[PDB]
C-alpha cells in the first residue's frame, strides 16, 4: 500500500509537464468600411437667361 | 532560479495534496510529533520533506 502511495505521487509530479500554448495574434487588423458614394462637391450655377 | 523555485514549490504540493488522500501514508504516531509545535498537520509533513 505504502508503494502504491509512492508512485501515485511520483506519476502526478511527471504529469505536471506542459505540452505548449495556444493564442490568437490580432493586434493592427482594423475592420474596414466601404464607401458607396463618391463625393463630388461640384454645383452648376447658371444665368436666368442663359447667357 | 525562479524557475527551479516554482516548479519545486507546485510539485510538492501535489506530493502533500496525494499522500494525505484516503489513507495517510504517515501514521497518527508520526503527526503527533509534528503537530505539537502547532502546525495542522500537513505543513509539518511539508517543512519534514524540505
Amino acid at each position: 500500500e505504502d508503494m502504491a502511495k509512492i508512485y501515485g505521487a511520483v506519476a502526478a509530479v511527471s504529469k505536471n509537464v506542459n505540452s505548449s500554448v495556444t493564442y490568437e495574434v490580432k493586434r493592427g487588423t482594423h475592420e474596414l468600411i466601404k464607401v458607396p458614394t463618391i463625393p463630388h462637391n461640384l454645383v452648376l450655377i447658371q444665368s436666368d437667361n442663359g447667357k | 532560479t525562479s524557475g527551479s523555485i516554482i516548479n519545486h514549490a507546485n510539485n510538492l504540493n501535489k506530493v502533500i495534496n496525494h499522500v494525505f488522500a484516503d489513507k495517510p501514508l504517515i501514521s497518527e504516531t508520526m503527526l503527533k510529533i509534528l503537530t505539537i509545535d502547532g502546525t495542522t498537520g500537513k505543513d509539518g509533513y511539508r517543512n519534514w520533506l524540505d
